[PDB]
């Protein structure tokens, strides 16, 4: 697929076609539209002092 | 002047490509029409009609070719009978779905 | 000129395909083809017991080794079919037996 195509909330549907399961099962797989973008924080723990004491 | 009988058979549950086969028994005149439809659609080639038999009474059969993957996509096939300008129509599905 | 294992296919009727009055009754078909030599014996099984009734065997016919056809139908019952029964379809061809088994089980 296109970039843009995703980036445009498109619906797409995987159709499976096996032999056991009369049913063809339809997933949707869509980029949710309408959501924030919110820059990540990193942070970094340190191993605290009482569990450097078993070596 | 006797309606003819439909009846469509289907591959059985547990497995068999396979064939699906429409039977049109005491039917009178000889003369008979039998096609084939896959999800409303018209077949244009992969089905052959045997010569009618003399069972009075007559009995004449139809193969189509058909595939495991297709058949058990829940499509819909369908047998169409054509007699004294009356058009017959049966339609089949998987059992186990 | 060519010897070949007959390959055995069964066909069911569905769920919808019982029709008539009360007990409704439909066919079951067992027809071998791509098989040599030209004869060939075909028989109907029911839950181990053989079938001497209610059953049509149509004559072989001609379907580069030579290949032939033949088409056998049996009457069932519907009540027969909702006991789970299953029905083996015997072929014979030079000595040798094939046997499948179909039932209404999913």
């Amino acid at each position: 697929i296109c970039e843009d195509d995703w980036n445009s909330g498109e619906r797409f549907t995987c159709t499976v076609t096996h032999t056991d399961l009369p049913s063809p099962l339809k997933q949707t797989i869509s980029r949710p539209k309408g959501v924030a973008l919110h820059r990540p924080d990193v942070y970094l723990l340190p191993p605290a002092r009482e569990q450097l004491n078993l070596r | 002047e006797m309606n003819p009988n439909v009846n469509v058979f289907v591959p059985p549950r547990d497995g068999f490509k396979s064939k699906l086969i429409c039977e049109a028994t005491n039917f009178t005149p000889k003369p008979i029409t039998v096609s084939w439809l896959k999800d409303g659609k018209l077949v244009e080639s992969g089905f052959t009609t045997d010569p009618v038999t003399i069972e009075q009474t007559y009995k004449v059969i139809s193969t189509l070719t058909i595939s495991e993957i297709d058949w058990l996509n829940l499509n819909v096939y369908t047998c169409r009978v054509d007699h004294r300008g009356l058009t017959f129509l049966k339609n089949v599905s998987s059992t186990c779905a």
